[PDB]
Formats: C-alpha cells, sequence, structure tokens
RNA sequence: UUACUAAGUCUCAUGUACUACAU
RNA sequence: GUGUAGUAUCUGUUCUUUUCAGUGUAACAACUGAAAUGACCUCGAGGCUC
C-alpha cells in the first residue's frame, strides 16, 4: 500500500517526497505534522488524507502561506400652462457663428447645454438664501440662474414611459430641448 | 425582441451551543 | 380493506399486434438480444408513438430523449406500463430511466388527488446513492413541471431533514429517495408526516448497489410497509444473487429483461467469415474449405444453402468436382432424406448439404465445421445455422461466404460476431464488413 | 503580524489490544 | 499455527421532525408530548401582518 515510497523519520533533517507532511517519529508510528495526528497503519494514513480533517489544516495551512469668456447670453423667460397645471418655459439663445469659428476640435463640442437646480444655501458672497435656482450652462458662455420661489411647479409624474438613457440625469431628458442647428436651448 | 446569439460540523455547531442564538446586549 | 387501483395502462399498437412470434423473436435478437423470462410479456415496441402518449409528452420526451428508442426501453416500456413486476438488467446509460418514470407518472395521474389528510406518496423510487436520487428527482421534474397536479420530493442523506420535512408537509404525489432517509422519515414523528398506505408503485434503480451500500434491512422493511398488489421494478446493471433472492420476495410473476448478456452466439463457437465477388468464386472457397479441412484429420461439416434448387445445383456441382455429399431438403421424399442422414451419420469425415430452414430440427450430433454458402437473412436462421457447431468446450466453426452486395448478411455478421473474430480476420475483408453493415443501417 | 485550542454523538468499515471459555 | 462466547480502544463516516411546552442539565446535551394551512413585501434574515 505504501508503493514502495521511502518516509524519512522526522529526526532525519531533510528526493522530494509526494506529500511532505506524513512522517515517522522518533517511535515508529506514523504522522501528519499539520494535523498532529497518530496513525497506526499506511491504511489508516491514507483514510486521514481522504478524510476532511485533513483537508482543513491544509488550507489553514495555505491560509497560513498566505499570511471661460463669461459672457451673458439671453434668456426669454414666459408663463406657459397646459394639462394639468401651470409650467415654465425658457427660450436661451446662443452665439450666430460669431467667435466660434475659431474652437471646432470636437471637444465636448458635441456636448448640449447642462442644467441644475441648486440651493441657494451656498454662494460667494453667503449673505441671504433660501430658494432654489435653475442654474444654465453652456462652457464658453457664463452661467445662468432663475429663481424658483414656488416649491414645485411642472414637477411632473411619468411622462414618458421610462426609458433609460440618464444622459445627465431625469430633469435634463425629461425636460428640455437643444436645437443644435440654430443654438436655442428650450427649457420646460 | 432583439435576443440574437452568434453564429459541514453538523453536530459540532449545535454542540459548539447554536441550538439556542445567544446574544450580548 | 385496500383500495382497489388500475396498473396496466398499455394499450398495444395494431403496427405491433400484427407481428407474428417469429417476428417478434427476431426483432429482440435484433435489439442487442434481449432475453426475457416470465409468461405473457409484451412485444417490443419500436417507435415512441406506438406507446400512445399525449402531444405535449411527445414534444417533451423529444427534448427529453434524443434519437432511436434504446433495446431496454423497447421492452421494458410496454412491460411496465401493461402494471407487471419487472426486473430490469443493462447498462448505467441505457435510458433506463424513462422506462419506468413514464409508466410511474401515468400510473399517479389516474389516481385520484390525495385528500386533505393523505401526505402521499404514490409513486416511490429508490436509489442507493445520493447523487442518483438527485438525477432521478431531475427528470421527474422535467415532467412534473408542466403538469402541476404532480409533485416530487427528493429524501436523501447527506443533506438537511428539516428541508425535506418542510416539503412533505405540502403532501406529494411522488417520493425519490435512499433507503435510510426514507425509514428515518417515515419513523419520525409517529409515522405522521408520511404515510405508505397509497404507494401502489416501487422502483428500485441500480438494486445491485443497494445490497452493496448495506440497504437491504432497509429496502426489506419498507417493502413490508407496502401493499403486496403493488407494482415493483428492480432495475439493475448487474443480477448478484442478493438481488436475485430479494426479487423472489418482493415481485409477482415477474418478467426479467436482460441486454445482451452473452452473445447470441455461443462465445466458444468460433465465427469467420470471407467476402466473395461472383458465384463461382463463392464455390471455389467452398471446395478449398473442404479439402483444408482434411489435413486437420469425428470431424463432420454441413454446408447450409438457402433453397431446394440451389442445394441439387450444388450437390451436382460438388459432385462433378469430386466431392461426394449427403443431401437434404423437403422436396426429398422423407425415406431418402433418412438415406442420406444415416450415411451422413455413418461415414467418417461425411459432410452434410442442407438448406437453412431444415437447421433448428436436424437429427444430428454437433459437427466440427458449418460453412454457411448463402449468407443467412435474419439473427434467428443464423443462430440455429451456426448452433449446429456450438458445444461448450468441443464448439467447432461456422464460416459464412458473403457476397459484395449481401447488405443484410453482412449487418447480421457484425451483429454477431465477437469483436475479436472480425480482428483476426484480413482488415480489408472486415472493412468491407462493416462498409457493407452501414451502408444497409443507412438504408432503414 | 496568525496574538496561541480543537475532537465529540450516529452510521457503516478498517487498526490494535483484551477477558472468560475448549482442544 | 486453533475455536467458542464476550470486552475495550483507534480511525473512517455522518448528521438525524423546521418549531413549541415539560423533565433534565452548571448551561448544554439527552429524554418526554403536539403539530399549519393559505396569502403578501424587502435584502436564508425580517412581520405591534392578516
Amino acid at each position: 500500500l505504501s508503493k514502495g515510497e521511502n518516509v524519512p523519520y522526522t529526526f532525519q533533517d531533510e528526493q522530494v517526497r509526494s506529500n511532505p507532511y506524513i512522517y515517522k517519529n522518533h517511535s515508529g508510528k506514523l504522522v501528519c505534522k499539520l494535523c498532529n495526528t497518530m496513525h497506526m497503519s499506511w491504511s489508516s494514513v491514507e483514510r486521514h488524507l481522504g478524510g476532511k480533517k485533513h483537508g482543513l489544516n491544509v488550507l489553514r495551512r495555505g491560509i497560513s502561506i498566505e499570511k471661460x469668456x463669461x459672457x451673458x447670453x439671453x434668456x426669454x423667460x414666459x408663463x406657459x400652462x397646459x394639462x394639468g397645471s401651470v409650467g415654465l418655459a425658457i427660450q436661451v439663445n446662443y452665439s450666430s457663428e460669431v467667435k466660434e469659428n475659431s474652437v471646432d476640435s470636437d471637444d465636448k463640442a458635441k456636448v448640449p447645454p447642462l442644467i441644475r437646480i441648486v440651493s441657494g444655501l451656498e454662494l460667494s458672497d453667503t449673505k441671504q438664501k433660501g430658494k432654489k435656482f435653475l442654474v444654465i450652462a453652456y462652457e464658453p458662455f457664463e452661467n445662468i440662474a432663475i429663481e424658483l420661489p414656488p416649491n414645485e411647479i411642472l414637477f411632473s409624474e411619468n411622462n414618458d414611459m421610462d426609458n433609460n438613457n440618464d444622459g445627465v440625469d431625469e430633469l435634463n431628458k425629461k425636460c428640455t430641448f437643444w436645437d443644435a442647428i440654430s443654438k436655442l436651448y428650450y427649457v420646460q | 425582441e432583439g435576443a440574437e446569439q452568434v453564429d459541514m460540523p453538523y453536530w459540532l455547531y449545535k454542540l459548539h451551543g447554536l441550538d439556542r442564538e445567544y446574544r450580548c446586549e | 380493506e385496500l383500495e382497489p387501483f388500475q396498473k396496466n395502462f398499455y394499450i398495444e399498437s395494431e403496427t405491433v399486434s400484427s407481428m407474428s412470434e417469429m417476428e417478434v423473436e427476431e426483432l429482440r435478437l435484433s435489439l442487442d438480444n434481449i432475453k426475457i423470462k416470465g409468461t405473457g410479456c409484451p412485444k417490443p415496441v419500436t417507435k415512441w408513438s406506438q406507446l400512445g402518449l399525449s402531444t405535449d409528452t411527445m414534444v417533451l420526451i423529444t427534448k427529453l430523449h434524443f434519437g432511436s428508442l434504446t433495446p431496454i426501453q423497447s421492452q421494458a416500456l410496454p412491460a411496465i406500463m401493461s402494471g407487471r413486476d419487472v426486473i430490469g438488467i443493462s447498462k448505467t446509460g441505457s435510458g433506463k430511466t424513462i422506462s419506468y418514470l413514464l409508466p410511474l407518472l401515468r400510473q399517479v395521474k389516474a389516481q385520484r388527488p390525495l385528500s386533505k389528510h393523505e401526505t402521499g406518496p404514490m409513486g416511490l423510487i429508490l436509489a442507493p446513492t445520493r447523487e442518483l436520487a438527485l438525477q432521478i428527482h431531475e427528470e421527474v421534474t422535467k415532467f412534473t413541471e408542466a403538469d402541476t397536479s404532480i409533485r416530487s420530493v427528493c429524501c436523501t442523506g447527506g443533506s438537511e431533514m428539516k428541508k425535506q420535512i418542510t416539503d412533505l408537509k405540502r403532501g406529494t404525489e411522488i417520493v425519490v429517495a435512499t433507503p435510510g432517509r426514507f425509514i428515518d422519515i417515515l419513523t419520525l414523528n409517529d409515522g405522521k408526516l408520511l404515510s405508505t398506505k397509497r404507494i401502489t408503485f416501487v422502483v428500485m434503480d441500480e438494486a445491485d448497489r443497494l445490497f452493496d451500500l448495506g440497504f437491504e434491512p432497509q429496502i426489506t422493511q419498507i417493502m413490508k410497509t407496502v401493499r403486496p398488489d403493488k407494482q415493483c421494478v428492480l432495475f439493475s446493471a448487474t443480477f448478484p444473487n442478493k438481488l436475485r433472492s430479494f426479487a423472489v420476495r418482493v415481485l409477482h410473476s415477474p418478467i426479467s429483461i436482460t441486454i445482451n448478456s452473452k452473445g447470441m452466439v455461443n462465445e466458444n463457437v468460433k465465427q469467420k467469415f470471407r467476402i466473395c465477388h461472383s458465384e463461382d468464386e463463392k464455390f471455389d472457397n467452398l471446395v478449398q474449405l473442404i479439402h483444408e479441412r482434411s489435413e486437420f484429420f469425428d470431424a463432420k461439416a454441413i454446408i447450409f444453402v438457402s433453397s431446394q434448387n440451389i442445394c441439387d445445383f450444388i450437390s451436382k456441382k460438388l459432385l462433378n468436382a469430386g466431392i461426394v455429399t449427403c443431401a437434404i431438403h423437403a422436396g426429398k421424399p422423407y425415406q431418402e432424406r433418412l438415406m442420406n442422414l444415416e450415411k451422413f451419420k455413418r461415414e467418417k469425415n461425411s459432410i452434410l448439404l442442407c438448406t437453412e430452414v431444415l437447421s433448428r430440427g436436424l437429427n444430428v450430433p454437433e459437427v466440427s465445421l458449418v460453412i454457411i454458402y448463402n449468407a443467412v437473412k435474419t439473427f434467428a436462421q443464423y443462430v440455429h445455422t451456426t448452433g449446429r457447431t456450438a458445444r461448450g468446450s468441443r464448439s467447432g466453426t461456422a464460416i459464412t461466404l458473403l457476397l459484395h452486395d449481401e447488405l443484410s448478411g453482412a449487418y447480421i455478421l457484425s451483429k454477431a460476431m465477437r469483436d475479436e473474430e472480425i480482428k483476426a480476420l484480413d482488415p480489408l475483408q472486415a472493412k468491407e464488413l462493416q462498409e457493407m453493415s452501414a451502408k444497409f443501417e443507412s438504408g432503414m
């Protein structure tokens, strides 16, 4: 059952071993140095190797081994209404190929204007606050804001049928249009 | 539409004392 | 006072029921030498459609099983669907599982549903290992999936008991189990979570293994809580004495089905062939054979031919060439048949010349050489002709002279010869044989 | 740099000792 | 160099009805009794749920 292999004694001061684990101590018995278990016969040794006990100690031993031009554009606010409530609509116009003739290197040129709702709680001056602003931004031109005293207007409920191209946010895809051919940004 | 393909210690954990979930307050 | 129930759900298709007995023998020989024991065995089927299964099931199966019915399926399906107790000896991977599942599904389906107070099951399948039980139960589910009137629960060891108890709470029409776990579940809680009272069908698969893994006590006790008019089938790759003994104890009028246990022809018979290209060449070989034999000098031979006209011709032919034969066929007056038979049994190293049809009944002792001059066309006729030389240790040699065009004849030889018999002959003859047989086989 | 604790019960097998009892 | 009965000790293997109440226990363990069925929600856990 030993398959003719020679297992040297533990005290013989270590030829490569099949398993460098099962040894024979000062006595004739066979032992697993990791498991610290004594085994009478080589059959018992093979039961030990095929047993889950020895394997667990092998995994434990492996774990031990591992151990900006700012130019104000022109806005055109206008009180709108549909059905069934009231909403706001803004018409922002941009340059007429006047200065954009020097910059055309596909650097976010494909990116349309972006809007975000900002709380006045944070300002460069920090004096008064308590209302929101519908900020609109484009790379070269300067940012623009619109005060929204009303807690909620035109804040709709599942307008479209839940299609998921987040773009920037639900606000932008939900209610903005960018006439890039004429350079007119509508928001409502 | 558009789904195209191409081409163990059983008695030991009870003995340990997990027959009754213990708690530290 | 037991509740009566139906076990025979089999309606033999007309095309099958038209088959004669000789036809049925032949079909069994062709299906890997199916051997049966027991009385009243229904004829094997050869097509899924001869079993009268709904279209759903048909679609599903095909899907479930691809290609031709296996030999075990061909014979076990109608025997089990008929309600018979069956011993099925065949290898793992022979498709045996559906052989019992289909009839089991049918039988359980027909019974009234489990009442609000009945646990089930109606059908029980026992397996010796968790791995086999899980595999069987997976099959079952592929059928119980469509039909919500039928559940299966798999109850094995090496697995949470509480988990399986939650199942069995809800009742179940079918259980697949290892014997220990099942017995454990039966006895548990006063045996109030599982009843054996409605079990009408028990299957034991890999039955030889059940004794191997120490389950005799469990399966014996289980059969003791099951009504003795239950239908029971035992499937196993081998048939150890323990199983043989167990079957007598648990089965009624069993039909045993064994697939190609031994060879169709006695393994001591040396089967050979020679492929020829003209009747003349066949005749040249026949003569060379008859002379050659002499250098090895009771020792007698029988040439088998296919017809009375051929027998007469070859008789005269062999005569004109210096060879005297004792010719026999049913166109000859019985008085001269007797004269030739006695001359054959009298004279040393005699040669009988006989039609293949008279082979089974010839009243002569075994001979040292059979030369089949016209390749036979059936397995049954090949067995009867070659068996004329069969004699355990003293068996001789059977040689077929085959013609290039005799495709069905090659099919028979390729199926009845031992692999090592085909190896010892010329590799080109061998190659032609296999080509001939393949062509015939795709010819259908 | 890993801050020091694992086998138990059952089942069916193997390892090894032993105790009365007979040639 | 044997046989009858019987014992002890390794090792392998494996986790027995999910719960409740009583006995029991240092606490366990173990033992003693019964048994839910159905629906729903979030990530085997969870419910002043019905």
